[PDB]
């Protein structure tokens, strides 16, 4: 009764995944009880199971489901998150989705969600339960509903080319809608 | 306006070749064109090691021509540099300033770091580069060990050496501290060699 | 927090500098130590600066600390020539007399002028 | 109806990892005594590996044996000879060290181990009396009294089961004899990656980390460090084949830290 | 050995249908949306409606006896966004967690070469 699932592994990552992959597969092996084997040439992991394992058929998907978190850029301490609990879903959305933009003002949308240092991405994900990956037009957002719902909202506010002061006084009043709750 | 027994003694080249001063680094600046011969082909140069025993003559002509032997100081912050600027400071008498350079020792007086030199060395003129820099406020020649990458302003007197390796810069030490010793009067006959032997500025890390 | 004075810190660090093989593990002893060598104007202060002294000789018996000791710095005197080498790495024979020289350095050497032992080694890339 | 196999070797050193691939059935038929550390055999934490050391335990086989300081007095200054030292670890210089002194004690002397590399043996005292190139060892159909012969030998008195590179490299260097974990044969040449200089031409070996060196320790060259393949004759014993930035030291002590902080938060959510 | 199905996913922002038939589309087996499963409006895409309505559909599957299915998910495709949304990854949760076999998992979203005008204008749709 045994099942495997095929995934890519994206060339930007494959160097952190041979640099932090000691630290990738053994709490998944111990933890969960799985069975991982690599194919490094064809850009392939097969996460593969046996009813020598435990039975859990919905941890094959949730282990399908981090080693898609880790193609998009995401670190561990969410896979951590991700281990543990299991209301947290993965998001893409296009730049080009909102607002047609070429060339500087994509530049400038990406300036514009990314800040001086980081700071409104800081601000994007403390004030929220979220977490941010930036991508070249990808935008990726970890999380529940009422989380990345509100994320959405600050995302669409800061991608439309609204200035981010208006999105930190948006974001610090759902913010505390959403702890006085 | 040298005597020709000054020149390249043959055990000081098998000296020099054995510390791989010849290897250099990839980039070679317009200024320090000269000091290489040619390419070997992959991306280091070599460089003509008759201009570095002679620049380094010149050189220990610069610290034999102060006065006061106490007035030279030495500069270093490189691992190896400490250790060879303290075996230099201990066979010449001049004032080391090993580790940590004190910025404000060249200006201001009142920090008990302020010495003024009359003549500077630094081991390499980019990691000790405020020693360079504060020199350049109170009027003070420095004489210097470049690389073929290193930073050549506000230098006069460089030689060219490797910096990179502890070889190299240990023995590049000793050869300036055994030409100023050999031209003071220390040890009188030229043909003698120098009763220390170049391994004691070399250094080990235990 | 009881955060020591700098005082007592400072005179500590002073007698652990200067005055180190004769204080122990006791503060007992250390008390009418420091009354024999150290003028202290109170039993307060020098209570402090004892047990001050007492603590950094129990963390002082388990390895270095920054501070000065002369029991080191001997070592870091002869630690600058004790290990010269019989033969250094400079010498002909670690290779077995006769250098590993490009063709571009034998140039250099039979330009300038020099004879020397030198082996020609092919290299490219 | 099996064959009586009859051992070759008197005694033999094993690592952790012949310990660990193997069981003492595969160790029995090949060695008649078997020793080991006991930091080695404290090490040991796997489930199978511990009820394989029961099983070895309970056999009475094996014999736990710590070695001498002077012996690893004699092994740290072979390694720091070979520049080995940096890579081995205590319990790879202790078993390299209880080798040593097992073949001391096996063929009477030191005549057949190297206090240097590259130093020739004393052959004057022997009439007295996975990258391995095993090749050679192989259709020798000996007898019995052709086997006790053998292990009648000084050269398969004392052998070292081990899986270290380093600890390999270090044997070749003394001359030491070296069985594989899995086929039991006497191993002749060994092939291992070298770091090499491009310029200075100097050989260092691999990093135990796996982290590259940014700087060469003696070149000092910026990538002039390059992967070269070397390989070792146990008979010839011949190998063939900045950072003085204080911020450096802050930014690998950063790492480290960094190293430290990932282990305390992996250790939390595995324990949490 | 076993019979697999054809599933579709299509994840809007606004629901979810867990739809699926036999091999080249003859006659659909399960058929659920995200209106049906709660009532309140606010939680027509909701993850816990997506895994009660991929539960259901389970249970069809299970009573007409198919085991095995071969699954595709997509979007709406076109002008508007490629990759679903995760109401389609709870009701993979769903499906995986409901104990049916599952055979393929890919991406079917219709992907347009070259788009036409979106429905939004120059200055951008979203709030």
């Amino acid at each position: 009764k045994f099942e495997s699932r095929k995934i890519m592994v994206p060339p930007h990552r494959m160097t952190p995944l041979r640099n932090s992959w000691t630290k990738i597969y053994p709490p998944l092996v111990e933890h969960l009880k799985l069975q991982v084997r690599m194919n490094l040439k064809t850009k392939s992991v097969e996460l593969r199971t046996n009813p020598k394992f435990t039975t859990d058929p919905g941890a094959l998907q949730k282990g399908a489901d981090f080693i898609k978190a880790f193609t998009l850029g995401f670190d561990l301490d969410d896979s951590i998150a991700l281990l543990r609990l299991d209301d947290l879903y993965i998001e893409t959305f296009e730049v080009k989705d909102v607002k047609t933009l070429t060339g500087d003002h994509l530049s400038r949308a990406i300036g514009r969600i990314a800040g001086k240092d980081g700071k409104t991405k800081f601000a994007i994900e403390n004030a929220t339960r979220t977490r941010i990956v930036l991508a070249d037009s990808k935008i990726h957002i970890l999380g529940g509903f009422t989380h990345i719902r509100m994320a959405r909202e600050s995302v669409v506010s800061l991608i439309l080319g609204s200035p981010p002061g208006k999105v930190y006084g948006n974001l610090r009043t759902v913010a505390s809608r959403l702890k006085e709750r | 306006s040298l005597p020709a027994t000054f020149d390249l003694t043959p055990e000081d080249a098998q000296l020099l070749l054995a510390a791989n001063t010849h290897l250099g680094a990839r980039n070679v600046q317009v200024h320090q064109e000269p000091y290489v011969f040619n390419a070997r082909p992959d991306g280091v140069h070599v460089i003509n090691v008759g201009k570095t025993w002679e620049k380094l003559v010149l050189a220990a002509r610069i610290i034999a021509a102060i006065p006061n032997p106490e007035d030279v100081v030495a500069i270093s912050s490189r691992t190896f540099g400490q250790r060879a600027v303290l075996k230099f400071a201990a066979h010449t008498g001049a004032t080391p300033i090993a580790g940590r350079f004190t910025p404000g020792s060249f200006t201001n007086y009142i920090t008990r770091s302020f010495k003024e030199p009359r003549l500077v060395i630094v081991t390499d003129p980019r990691s000790d580069a405020q020693a360079i820099k504060e020199a350049s406020y109170v009027n003070i020649p420095v004489i210097a060990l470049t690389d073929l990458d290193s930073p050549s302003e506000f230098v006069d007197v460089a030689i060219p050496c490797n910096n990179r390796g502890k070889h190299s810069i240990g023995l590049i030490w000793y050869l300036l501290a055994r030409e100023v010793l050999r031209l003071r009067g220390a040890l009188v006959d030229r043909t003698q060699p120098w009763s220390i032997m170049p391994d004691l500025y070399f250094y080990r890390f235990p | 927090g009881r955060v020591r004075t700098k005082t007592v810190k400072r005179a500590s660090k002073a007698l652990i500098e200067r005055y180190y093989p004769k204080l122990t593990l006791d503060f007992q002893t250390n008390k009418r130590l420091c009354d024999e060598i150290a003028t202290i104007q109170s039993k307060r202060l020098r209570n402090k600066i004892a047990g001050y002294t007492t603590h950094l000789m129990k963390r002082i018996q388990k390895g270095p600390v920054r501070g000065i000791s002369f029991k080191l710095q001997e070592e870091e005197r002869e630690r600058k020539d004790q290990y010269v080498p019989e033969v250094s790495a400079l010498d002909l024979s670690r290779s077995n007399g006769v250098l590993n020289v490009d063709n571009q350095t034998s140039d250099l050497v039979k330009s300038l002028g020099l004879k020397l032992p030198l082996s020609v080694i092919n290299v490219s890339a | 109806m099996t064959e009586n196999q009859t051992a070759h070797v008197r005694a033999l050193i094993l690592d952790a990892t012949p310990l660990i691939t193997q069981s003492y059935t595969h160790y029995q038929n090949y060695a008649q005594s078997f020793y080991t550390t006991p930091t080695v055999f404290q090490e040991i934490k796997d489930a199978q590996a511990r009820k394989n050391l029961e099983i070895w335990q309970s056999l009475g086989t094996l014999k736990l044996v710590h070695p001498s300081e002077n012996s690893i007095a004699k092994v740290s200054t072979f390694a720091k000879l070979t520049g080995d030292y940096s890579v081995l670890s205590a319990n790879d210089l202790h078993i390299l060290a209880l080798t040593y002194e097992l073949e001391i004690k096996l063929n009477n002397g030191d005549w057949r181990l190297r206090k240097k590399p590259g130093d020739a043996l004393d052959a004057s005292k022997a009439d007295v009396g996975s990258g391995e190139d095993t090749t050679g060892s192989l259709g020798v159909e000996a007898s019995e009294e052709d086997r006790h012969v053998a292990l009648n030998r000084p050269e398969n008195q004392v052998a070292l089961a081990t899986g270290d590179f380093a600890v390999q490299n270090v044997a070749l260097q003394m001359n030491l004899n070296l069985m594989n974990f899995m086929s039991g044969l006497k191993i002749k040449r060994i092939r291992n990656y070298m770091l090499r200089c491009h310029a200075c031409f100097k050989i260092f070996p691999l990093p135990k980390d796996g982290k590259p060196k940014h700087f060469c320790a003696s070149c000092g060259g910026q990538g002039t460090l390059l992967r070269c393949a070397v390989s070792v004759d146990s008979r010839t014993g011949n190998v063939t084949p900045r950072e003085d930035q204080k911020e450096y030291e802050k930014v690998i002590k950063q790492e480290e830290w960094t190293r430290r902080h990932n282990e305390k938060i992996l250790n939390n959510w595995i324990g949490g | 050995s076993q019979v697999f199905g054809v599933a579709r996913i299509y994840a809007s922002f606004n629901d979810t249908f867990v739809h699926v038939t036999d091999l080249s589309g003859k006659e659909t087996i399960a058929r659920v949306t995200g209106g049906m499963k709660v009532k309140a409006d606010r939680d027509e895409s909701s993850p816990y409606a997506a895994m009660l309505a991929a539960q259901d559909v389970a249970a069809k599957c299970k009573e007409v006896g198919i085991t095995a299915v071969h699954v595709k998910i997509r979007a709406t495709g076109g002008t508007r966004t490629k990759t679903p949304g995760p109401g389609g990854q709870a009701a993979l949760r769903a499906l995986a967690r409901s104990g049916l076999r599952i055979g393929r998992i890919e991406d079917v979203t219709p992907v347009p070469s070259d788009s036409t005008r979106k429905k939004g204008g120059r200055r951008g749709r979203r709030l």
